[PDB]
């Protein structure tokens, strides 16, 4: 989360995102998607 | 536990082991007049009272470093190690800053820290760092 | 110091990315500069 | 400094006025450059 | 070699003209570490022939 | 993200501690949730205003599109969007040579990709509202969404 926040904040001034930034964001959010799916699984059953 | 946030008046303190004693002192400054910050003893309060009207620094703004460089180009947020902050004197209402005047003679590279009339540039902003390894 | 020079200045253009890191690591440890340029008792280049 | 402080109720580090009895009367040191070397304490009233 | 490395880590002319904050700060640190007097005085130091 | 939050809220009692912490998270990101719900809201209202017939009296050329100025003044005339909202709609709109913005394409560009996340957000808000009934902090979130 902190790394994606820093990446976005660097790209905030440049409204147009380069293709390298786009693919880097895509692989980062794929990793984040897998981590989020891992968390769902950790709590998908009603495990208190 | 008790993580400091934005808009919290804070005194900055440190310690010195001179003469086998624990000062536990804190910095202060009289903004109208001697702008540069001077350390003020805090120990022996029962002996002499310490002046605490010039020790209050309110954390007006707290924000990351990448946000800092963006905001430079341009409620109570908890401070995190590595983030930037904007301390401001209470009586003086002037922001704490690293004055470029190299008053110090001992350390040739030591810019004397003082008070800036307006929070402009990177001079007023300050960044914390975790001293403990934990 | 020789290796640091080669690490920084290449092809008639000093690398900013490495120059900033080199000077940061140099300044966090003023002991790199020897008896001269010392915080106290460092005299100067002329005296040294 | 602000540690379990209260708003609207008195706090350490504040500066205030100690009105003795009625609000017309107030605790105060002395007039300017008085003959008491500004060391005695009174409860003057009016513009003070 | 130390002064060579410092002036060799010194930022670029086009960065200075662009006014980049980090470049100005690096120049400021170098100018804080080594003054112009020390440079000229050693440059003018007698050199045995 | 929303699925993970729902999995957190799975098997939650009324006024549950995890629900209260979720509401604290929402009100800590109050502005952020406001702009996310606002983003979904503006394009839903943009689809509705594309379907509306006064906006058809605002579209002029037989190209099937609507000019930039015409779209802006139609948005202001219906007052479905405030000033800066219309400016952001113009920023996201597809300008043409005549400024003839494809309102159909502009409306349905975000209709399909945002459907699943909008539905999940609605599920999360309904779940939070019905398991934290006395929640004035969540009242504004519900009314903005």
């Amino acid at each position: 989360q902190e790394s994606i926040s820093d990446f976005y904040w660097y790209y905030s001034g440049k409204d147009v995102i380069e293709e390298q930034g786009k693919r880097n964001f895509s692989k980062a959010m794929s990793v984040a998607k897998q981590v989020f799916n891992s968390l769902t699984e950790y709590i998908q059953g009603p495990c208190t | 536990v008790q993580f400091l946030r934005t808009d919290d008046e804070v005194v900055l303190q440190c310690s010195a082991t001179v003469l086998k004693e624990q000062l536990k002192l804190c910095l202060a400054a009289e903004g109208f007049g001697n702008r540069l910050c001077f350390l003020e003893p805090t120990s022996n309060a029962q002996n002499v009272p310490p002046d605490l009207a010039i020790c209050c620094f309110t954390l007006e703004q707290s924000l990351s470093v990448r946000a800092l460089q963006e905001m430079l180009a341009n409620g109570h947020r908890t401070l995190l190690y590595g983030h930037a902050i904007l301390l401001r004197h209470a009586h003086s209402r002037m922001y704490l800053s690293c004055l470029t005047t190299s008053r110090s003679m001992t350390d040739k590279l030591a810019f004397d820290v003082g008070l800036q009339e307006d929070a402009t540039g990177e001079a007023c902003w300050w960044t914390m760092h975790p001293a403990s390894k934990q | 110091l020789d290796f640091l020079r080669f690490a920084v200045f290449v092809n008639g253009e000093s690398v900013e990315e490495n120059a900033n890191v080199v000077v940061r690591l140099l300044i966090r440890k003023p002991e790199c500069f020897g008896p001269a340029l010392r915080g106290e008792g460092g005299s100067g280049l002329l005296a040294a | 400094i602000c540690s379990c402080c209260e708003e609207g109720y008195v706090t350490g580090g504040h500066v205030l006025r100690l009105f003795h009895g009625h609000m017309d009367e107030c605790l105060t040191i002395s007039a300017a450059d008085s003959d008491d070397q500004r060391r005695l304490v009174y409860y003057e009233g009016g513009a003070v | 070699a130390l002064i060579d490395l410092l002036g060799r880590c010194a930022p670029e002319m086009h960065l200075i003209q662009a006014g980049k904050g980090e470049a100005l700060r690096i120049r400021a640190i170098l100018r804080s570490l080594v003054p112009l007097d020390d440079l000229v005085g050693i440059i003018s130091l007698p050199l045995q022939i | 993200m929303v699925v993970m939050l729902l999995s957190l809220l799975e098997g939650n009692v009324v006024n549950g501690m995890i629900a209260r912490q979720m509401v604290d998270m929402l009100v800590e990101s109050s502005s952020n949730v406001e702009m996310i719900l606002k983003f979904f809201d503006m394009f839903l209202k943009l689809k509705d205003i594309v379907g509306s017939e006064a906006f058809q009296d605002y579209v002029t050329d037989p190209r099937g599109l609507i000019s930039k100025k015409d779209f802006q003044k139609a948005m202001d005339s219906q007052k479905q969007f405030t000033g800066p909202e219309i400016q952001f709609l113009l920023s996201c709109s597809e300008a043409d040579e005549n400024e003839m913005i494809n309102f159909e394409e502009f409306a349905n560009r975000f209709q399909e990709p945002a459907r699943d996340i909008g539905f999940n957000v609605a599920v999360l808000l309904t779940n939070l509202s019905e398991h934290v009934p006395h929640d004035p902090r969540l009242r504004n979130f519900l009314e903005l969404a």
